[PDB]
């Protein structure tokens, strides 16, 4: 019994019946925490947090702040139920079925005595290996800092 | 000159005075970063006269001895 | 004059009785000389401590244990 | 490594919180016991903006928005 | 490091649920041909209390597993059976030996180690006496290779990082042989 | 039945200590209301709660029971969601970020080495639960302090997030038990008392609390953004404040004051020599003693949160947002490059052991 | 027992003593809050003009149930001084119900005190959840 | 003049942390003990006439990738994560009661169930496109076809 | 006017606009649906724009604040958080104290002084 | 020349060495053409999905229907819950089916 | 800063003593179960005379084992709770 797969149902109902700008923004929370929670467990720990460190911390909380200073003004509930269920039919994005419906397992190696976190490879790469990545990155974000003020600062 | 502006390619030391009284936020936050590319300029001093470096850790696996295997050795069989 | 030397001396002197009285409406066990009580019944005390502030060299211990008026 | 012991303190602080939006729908007298004169709905006098007493009718800055 | 991989055990039996694992038994032995060999049985603090001294008796048996591994050419778990029992079989002498020798010793050590998170830097009172009863009974002595002998952190008079909180009979037995043995 | 019951309780023990770590966390952020009246009275010659409860410890639960039980103001007659998720979100938030905190060697809820960043992590789920507040529900006074507040929140978790990546720089790890168990020898107030500053200056805005206060700027916003939130809404964001005020005291303790480590580990050893290892009664000794030192470091701090407040009046708002950017910035961005400057050219790059 | 401060005119200056070192409300439990959601008391203080009294009413009507309101002084409690003024109301127990009426000009901040606590003693009296049982 | 009054609330909140501390460094502490006793609840909860002192172990912390390997390891020879045997030679049972995970590989359900993260050019062709699964089948059958030959 | 409001370069003339299949006035009855083919530019100052006159936001420093000393509705007009007009709303205090003088003595007149100011 | 398939500890993961004995291969003098290396980088994409080895599985499994075998006398024994890797189940000569802990290691 | 990278270099080398002996285990584990496969899938097509039994990958000199596996019996299906009444592995219930 997945629960996930009821929240996404429930997000699936109030992003067609989403009205105002109040009702869109809880869309991308509402999005987020689903993908923030599936990540915490199954996948990737790192991620999971990585997400809201960033997405939550820096973007979300941006969208409300500039919302505030944009505008706040003013088929049934058959159709609606009926878009769900028609596209809850199929949910395998995939279709090789013998990759689907057949389990795998990974046989564990002692070699690696020099255990270490997911975030240490990445920035024993990142900051070796692809530097340049880094670097353009950076200068990326100088261009932002550059490129945000002349947009908005009038004088 | 009562309050004039130091002209930085004329007076560079009473230049950095006059933003170490009047912008006190900018001058002294560079001081303490300044210090970071010249303590690390400075290690080449301490490789010779402080202590020499350790050895690096033995991050790569198992140390394999470069030779080739032992045809003689026995014991511990069957 | 607030602090537990003053409290625990005051504690001893009066008795359980009489101090949780004044832990159940007068939230500060304090003693004094006993001055007379009047008509209705109320027991008007004195202290003779050095370490007391101004005001609060005179108080009362009333007749009720939950209701003072 | 293992965090069973997490998982069940993430249930109870979501169980918890229903436990303060419940707590008040129970506790509180009903309207009828302390004046009867209306519900919340009812009562658009107290169901309303506070502004100071008087009735009244965020363009922020470039710097705010700015920030 | 503590990442979901598909090969142990994961965090949490919701990790479990989201991928819907199995845990799967086999219930087959090795073949016949195979010749049979009796898998070491201790568990993490005593090897990790004996880990040094294992690697002493058995050098030159480690060794040739390893370089039998690199010389299998990716065809290690086949070609190197046969080196891989003699390591074990090296490691159970090791064990059997601090068990019938050492055997006080031992267990003061490891038992410490469990008591203080498998540091080794908070079991050191107990460990200078296993060293010690080692090298008199089994030859066997602790050496930590790169660093020159006199800068190994286990002979470290002041250590800077010491326990939170002492083991009493790591304690005890200092004290006991401090004056005794150690007049 | 005795064997239904002592395998009854193997299957329900992990449960009571969840119950038993929530009750002490409560407990403190109870009697941190009471305290604060208490330590703002005598600083101002006043007395504080002394006639709630037996010498006014009873003063947290009178307010409790009274806001609880008070009707509840809805834009309409099923409107509780509005007023419950700013709320809610930020009480979760805070309530989640005690998951990591560590009482003692590995007495923590979640253990991993990504403590930090899922304990900045919830900070932001906060941030976010408060804007939530003044938002939609009319626009009388909570509406006037959300952009104020957000861009508030937003510029000071900046600072703060960054004075904790250089803790963690220093350790080289983002696990809570590492930054604690790596300062036996050194304690980070002595090298890093500016970052100690800086970041009881960032704890102290980012949970709104006075001289950073004009998020509920009393003479300018009568409540701020809870003059529409009464009865329940209010227990639920106020008990989210303080919270942090203990939250954050204990932070403060745990990375620059050692976390639970002894003051000293002379008494400390003389203490735990008195117990025998053998019996249980060791262990809940021990556990008051690691627990007792983390609370007299996070006690001082949450006496330091009321003791700012009774003798620095409050900051022009306008002049905060200056200061992080023009001057806290700066600094906490020039430290984070001294620190590995000075590791590298005496060849102590960390590790994680 | 948290009021609001509803402080008008001279009545407002003894409203604040209570609050001062000497006598400290807070001891009691009493928190001013301002706002009238967060307020369960509202001590009326002080003169209640005409261009007033409609703004009385608005704030009165916001608190959540229940609700108290004081009137100290003679201003609040029947016109005081200014009873023969054009622009005062003649008592503000024509705008809102009073629970208890504290005499003064002012009265001094012991009385306010007595005044607060006699209306104590009627809220220990309350009995609502025993009249659902025996009254209704 | 020290305030004692004002030090009261203090002391509750010292032990607001110690009972949370007390008990759970004595609780976590106490179960993981009992839990190493032995591989069934008949020896773990009934102490022993013949045994020594009790030895205690304290939650471990700061794990890493190869902790998960050792407690599986010692799960399969004490029957506990935490377990306690030093013997030389393990059971029979160790030698074939190895447990290995086998788990599915499937997207996330956000990624194949939101209304809009589902919808991109490669992700339509995935689902909706044969053109991927034709080729990819021939090389599943040529397993079968390249056999007799 | 009261509920609603409506140069640099210079004034060109362009007259004869043309297209490759016509004149601009024989497909003038069907151009308003193409809207590449509008010609009155939105970056003008003469370009007529009818925005209504929206109030800015006036916040009520009303009585019923802890900074007030009494009861002062002053009603600020701010556009974001400067101060562009302050009108002070004074006479919610206003008990009419000159008016009862003048029908009292000059003993039962004192009482009246300490009222006004209380401190 | 890039590093890919990196594991999560630093070092090449399971299908690393499937990947450089392809690029060895494309990459030397020796070939006339890349018809050689054609097994070999089919091996590399086996190596990730598994794709072939999960199509044998299928078949197995559709097979064993059609000779009416039973899933339980030819499949592999497990365990679904790992609260419930008894010691009874484990093979442990003294072990009981209780629980085993796994709230906290 | 300087001890944790002595004590560390302790750590590694304590783990590379034990790395043969534990991984020596761990390959006699992946043996018997590759092992253990084809004993099954020999079984279950045992009547097809023209399969063969060989790993699905091309090139024969390097080791793959297999990493899927044909489920079985339920063993903690008739479960209650704190007693995994767990079906026979070997044989009948
Ligand atoms: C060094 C001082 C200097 O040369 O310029 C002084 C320059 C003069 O400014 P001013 O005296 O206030 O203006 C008076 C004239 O109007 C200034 O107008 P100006 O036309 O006379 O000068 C503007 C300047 C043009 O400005 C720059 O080119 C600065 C380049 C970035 C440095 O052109 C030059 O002066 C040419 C010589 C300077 C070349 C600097 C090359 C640095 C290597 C890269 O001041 C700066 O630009 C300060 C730059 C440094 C900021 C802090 C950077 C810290 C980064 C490290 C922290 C972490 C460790
Ligand atoms: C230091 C050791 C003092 C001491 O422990 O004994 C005195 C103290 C009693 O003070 P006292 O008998 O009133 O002192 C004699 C005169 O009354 C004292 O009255 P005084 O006005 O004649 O003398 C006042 C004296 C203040 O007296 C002191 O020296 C106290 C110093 C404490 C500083 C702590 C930091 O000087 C000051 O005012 C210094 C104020 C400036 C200090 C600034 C802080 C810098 C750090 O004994 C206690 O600690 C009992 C109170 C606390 C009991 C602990 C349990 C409370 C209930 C817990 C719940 C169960
Ligand atoms: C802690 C959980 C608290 C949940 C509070 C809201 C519960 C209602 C269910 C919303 C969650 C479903 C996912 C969709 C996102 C919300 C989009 C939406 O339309 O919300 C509708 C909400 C209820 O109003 P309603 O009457 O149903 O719709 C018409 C309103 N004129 O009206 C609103 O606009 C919401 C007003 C509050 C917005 C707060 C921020 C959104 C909630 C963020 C936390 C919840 C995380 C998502 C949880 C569900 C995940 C599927
Ligand atoms: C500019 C100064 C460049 C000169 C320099 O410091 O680099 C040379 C130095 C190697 O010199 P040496 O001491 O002979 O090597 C010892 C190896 N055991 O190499 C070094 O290791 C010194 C590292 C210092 C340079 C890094 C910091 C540069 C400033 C940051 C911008
Ligand atoms: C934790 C707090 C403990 C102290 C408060 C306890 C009050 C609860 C009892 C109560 O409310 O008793 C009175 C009630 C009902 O009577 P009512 O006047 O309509 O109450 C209004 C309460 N609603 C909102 C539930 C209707 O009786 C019962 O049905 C008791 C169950
Ligand atoms: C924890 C213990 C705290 C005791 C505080 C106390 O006894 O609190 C006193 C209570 C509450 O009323 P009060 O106005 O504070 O009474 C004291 C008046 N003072 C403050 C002016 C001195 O009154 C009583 O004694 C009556 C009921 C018995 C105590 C009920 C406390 C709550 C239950 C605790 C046990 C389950
Ligand atoms: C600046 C204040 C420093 C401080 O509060 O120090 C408190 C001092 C010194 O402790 P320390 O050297 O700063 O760190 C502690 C280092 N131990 C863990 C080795 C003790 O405690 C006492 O010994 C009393
Ligand atoms: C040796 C070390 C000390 C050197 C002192 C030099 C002072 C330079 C100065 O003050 O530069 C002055 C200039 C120009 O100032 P202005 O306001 O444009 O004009 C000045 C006033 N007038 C009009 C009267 C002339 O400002 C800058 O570019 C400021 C640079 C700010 C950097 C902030 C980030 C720092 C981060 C630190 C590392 C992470
Ligand atoms: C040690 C010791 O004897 O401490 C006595 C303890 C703790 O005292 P506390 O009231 O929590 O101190 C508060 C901490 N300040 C004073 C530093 C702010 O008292 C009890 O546990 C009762
Ligand atoms: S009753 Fe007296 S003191 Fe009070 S407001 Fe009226 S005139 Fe002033």
């Amino acid at each position: 019994m997945n629960l996930e797969i009821l929240d996404l149902s429930i997000l699936g109902f109030y992003s067609l019946i989403s009205s105002n700008s109040f009702e869109s923004i809880a869309i991308l929370v509402a999005t987020i925490m689903p993908v923030i929670t599936e990540l915490w467990y199954n996948y990737s720990q790192l991620f999971a947090l990585l997400y809201t460190l960033i997405y939550v911390g820096a973007v979300v909380i941006l969208f409300v702040f500039i919302l505030s200073v944009i505008n706040e003004k003013e088929s049934g509930l058959f159709i609606l139920i009926l878009v769900l269920l028609l596209d809850d039919l199929d949910d395998n994005e995939s279709n090789d079925n013998d990759y689907n419906n057949v389990y795998i397992t990974d046989y564990a190696d002692w070699f690696n005595n020099y255990n270490e976190s997911d975030l240490s490879v990445i920035g024993n790469l990142l900051f070796t290996e692809y530097a340049l990545l880094l670097l353009i990155i950076s200068f990326i974000l100088l261009m932002s800092i550059i490129g945000l003020i002349l947009i908005v600062k009038k004088d | 000159a009562i309050g004039d502006y130091p002209v930085y390619y004329k007076q560079p030391i009473r230049w950095l005075s006059y933003h170490a009284h009047t912008r006190p936020h900018v001058f002294y936050a560079i001081a303490v970063a300044a210090l970071g590319p010249v303590f690390m300029m400075a290690t080449p001093l301490r490789r010779k006269f402080l202590y020499d470096d350790h050895e690096p850790l033995p991050a790569n696996g198992y140390p394999l001895p470069n030779r080739s295997r032992d045809k003689t050795l026995t014991g511990y069989d069957d | 004059s607030s602090s537990i030397q003053r409290t625990l001396r005051n504690l001893w002197k009066n008795g359980f009785k009489k101090s949780f009285k004044q832990l159940q409406g007068y939230n500060d066990i304090k003693s004094g000389r006993l001055v007379g009580t009047d008509s209705f019944g109320n027991k008007f005390y004195e202290v003779d401590d050095p370490v007391e502030i101004h005001m609060r060299t005179r108080f009362v211990e009333y007749t009720g244990f939950w209701r003072q008026d | 490594m293992l965090q069973d012991l997490f998982n069940n303190y993430v249930i109870l602080v979501g169980i918890l919180g229903l436990i303060f939006l419940g707590v008040n729908y129970f506790i509180v007298e009903s309207p009828r016991m302390d004046e009867n004169n209306g519900n919340i709905s009812d009562y658009i006098e107290k169901s309303g903006p506070f502004e100071c007493g008087f009735s009244s009718f965020n363009p922020i800055p470039i710097a705010f928005i700015l920030v | 490091s503590s990442t979901h991989t598909n090969d142990s055990l994961n965090s949490s039996n919701y990790v479990d649920k989201l991928k819907d694992t199995h845990f799967v038994f086999e219930n087959d032995k090795l073949p016949s041909e195979i010749p049979d060999v009796e898998e070491v049985g201790a568990t993490t603090a005593p090897l990790l209390s004996a880990a040094y001294f294992i690697g002493a008796k058995c050098q030159d048996y480690n060794d040739d597993f390893m370089l039998c591994q690199k010389e299998a050419k990716g065809n290690g778990p086949i070609d190197c059976l046969k080196e891989g029992r003699r390591v074990t079989r090296c490691a159970s002498g090791v064990l059997k030996d601090l068990n019938t020798h050492c055997s006080d010793e031992f267990r003061l050590h490891w038992q410490c180690l469990s008591f203080s998170n498998l540091e080794y830097k908070n079991c050191r009172k107990a460990e200078s006496l296993l060293n010690k009863c080692v090298f008199e009974k089994m030859n066997l002595v602790k050496k930590i290779p790169g660093i020159p002998e006199d800068r190994q952190i286990h002979l470290k008079q002041n250590p800077v990082l010491k326990p939170v909180a002492l083991h009493q009979d790591s304690e005890v037995a200092f004290k006991k042989a401090q004056n005794e043995n150690s007049i | 039945m005795l064997n239904n019951l002592f395998d009854f309780i193997e299957y329900i023990e992990y449960w009571l200590i969840i119950v038993a770590f929530v009750a002490s966390v409560l407990i403190v952020v109870a009697y941190l209301t009471v305290a604060e009246r208490k330590t703002m009275g005598y600083m101002q010659r006043r007395l504080g709660p002394n006639a709630v409860g037996y010498y006014g410890v009873l003063m947290a639960v009178a307010d409790a029971l009274k806001l609880l039980s008070k009707e509840i103001v809805l834009p309409h007659n099923g409107d509780i969601i509005y007023v419950m998720s700013g709320p809610l979100i930020s009480l979760f938030s805070v309530l989640l970020s005690w998951a990591v905190i560590p009482f003692g060697p590995g007495l923590s809820l979640l253990d991993s080495e990504y403590s930090i960043i899922y304990l900045l992590a919830s900070g932001s789920i906060g941030v976010f639960g408060t804007v939530i507040v003044g938002w939609m529900s009319n626009s009388k006074y909570t509406v006037l302090a959300t952009v104020r507040t957000t861009a508030q929140l937003i510029s000071y978790e900046l600072v703060l997030t960054t004075v904790v990546f250089i803790i963690a720089l220093i350790v080289s790890s983002l696990n809570i038990n590492v930054i604690i168990e790596s300062q036996y020898n050194i304690w980070y107030i002595i090298p890093f008392f500016p970052l100690c500053l800086i970041f009881f200056i960032s704890a102290l805005a980012e949970t709104a609390r006075p001289p950073f206060d004009n998020v509920e700027a009393e003479s300018e916003l009568v409540s701020g953004h809870m003059t529409e939130l009464s009865a329940s809404p209010f227990v639920i964001f106020f008990l989210s404040e303080y919270c942090s005020m203990v939250l954050m005291s204990t932070l403060t303790a745990i990375f620059f004051f050692g976390g639970y480590l002894p003051f000293s580990n002379t008494i400390h050893h003389l203490i735990l020599n008195l117990f025998d290892q053998h019996s249980i009664y060791y262990f809940i000794i021990e556990g008051i003693l690691l627990s007792g030192y983390l609370a007299i470091k996070a006690n001082f701090f949450m006496f330091s949160f009321v003791w700012i407040r009774a003798a620095a009046p409050r900051l022009r708002y306008d002049l905060l947002i200056l200061f992080c950017w023009y001057v806290l910035l700066p600094i906490v961005f020039a430290i984070v490059v001294f620190a590995p400057g000075i590791l590298y050219c005496f060849d102590a790059l960390p590790v994680i052991i | 027992f948290w009021p609001m401060t509803f402080g008008l005119a001279c009545c407002a200056v003894e409203m604040m003593h209570v609050s001062a070192p000497r006598y400290d409300q807070d001891r009691l439990g009493i928190i001013f809050r301002a706002s009238p959601r967060q307020s369960d008391i509202m001590i009326v203080a002080g003169t209640v003009t005409n261009k007033m009294a409609p703004a009385l009413r608005q704030v009165y009507d916001q608190m959540p149930y229940p609700r108290w309101v004081i009137s100290m002084g003679s201003c609040a409690n029947g016109g005081g001084y200014y009873h023969y003024s054009y622009s005062v109301v003649r008592g503000v127990d024509r705008i809102v119900p009073v629970d208890i009426y504290v005499p003064g000009c002012p009265p001094t901040s012991e009385a306010l005190m007595y005044g607060v606590f006699q209306l104590q003693k009627k809220m220990m009296d309350g009995q609502t959840h025993r009249m659902w049982y025996r009254s209704y | 003049m020290i305030p004692f009054e004002a030090l009261i609330p203090y002391a509750i909140m010292f032990a607001g942390f110690c009972l949370g501390g007390g008990v759970m460094n004595s609780a976590i502490t106490a179960d993981i003990t009992k839990r190493a006793r032995g591989p069934n609840q008949e020896i773990k909860r009934n102490v022993g006439e013949d045994e020594g002192p009790r030895n205690y172990t304290k939650p471990r912390y700061n794990t890493d990738q190869w902790d998960k390997y050792f407690a599986v390891r010692d799960l399969r020879l004490t029957g506990s994560l935490r377990g306690q045997s030093d013997n030389a030679v393990a059971e029979e049972s160790f030698k074939t009661n190895s447990i290995q995970p086998y788990s599915n590989t499937r997207r996330p359900w956000v990624l194949r169930r939101h209304i809009i993260m589902k919808n991109s050019p490669t992700k339509w062709a995935r689902k909706y496109s044969s053109r991927r699964d034709e080729r990819e089948q021939e090389i599943k059958d040529d397993y079968i076809r390249g056999m007799g030959e | 006017n009261d509920f609603y409001d409506v140069n640099d370069f210079f004034p060109v003339q362009v007259d004869g606009i043309e297209s490759s299949l016509g004149k601009y006035e024989e497909f003038a009855k069907d151009a308003h649906e193409w809207e590449s083919w509008n010609l009155q530019n939105e970056d003008h100052p003469e370009y007529p724009v009818k925005r209504t006159k929206i109030r800015h936001f006036t916040l009520n420093f009303g009585p019923q604040h802890p900074a007030a000393h009494g009861v002062l509705r002053l009603i600020l007009e701010l556009h974001g958080e400067e101060i562009l007009r302050s009108d002070p709303h004074v006479g919610l205090l206003h008990r009419g104290t000159e008016k009862l003088i003048e029908s009292k003595t000059y003993m039962q007149a004192l009482p009246y002084f300490d009222r006004l100011d209380y401190v | 020349a890039p590093l890919q398939q990196v594991g999560r500890h630093g070092g090449p993961n399971k299908c690393f060495g499937e990947f450089q004995r392809v690029v060895e291969c494309m990459t030397n003098a020796k070939h006339d053409s890349y018809e050689p290396c054609n097994n070999l980088k089919n091996d590399y994409l086996e190596c990730r999905k598994h794709k072939v080895e999960r199509y044998k599985a299928f078949l197995m499994q559709k097979h064993a229907e059609e000779l009416g075998k039973d899933p339980e006398e030819i499949g592999a024994p497990f365990v679904r819950k790992r609260r419930f890797l008894t010691s009874k189940t484990l093979g442990l000569v003294d072990g009981d089916d209780y629980e085993i802990g796994v709230e906290k290691i | 800063n300087r001890e944790k990278i002595e004590l560390k270099r302790e750590k590694l080398w304590a783990r590379a003593h034990l790395m043969p002996l534990l991984q020596a285990e761990q390959d006699r584990n992946v043996v018997r179960r590759t092992f253990a496969y084809y004993k099954r899938e020999g079984e279950i097509m045992k009547d097809v005379p023209w399969w063969e039994v060989k790993s699905t990958y091309s090139n024969k000199d390097i080791f793959h084992p297999p990493q899927t596996v044909l489920f079985g019996k339920h063993i903690d299906r008739d479960s209650g709770l704190m007693y995994a009444n767990s079906r026979n592995r070997f044989g009948p219930d």
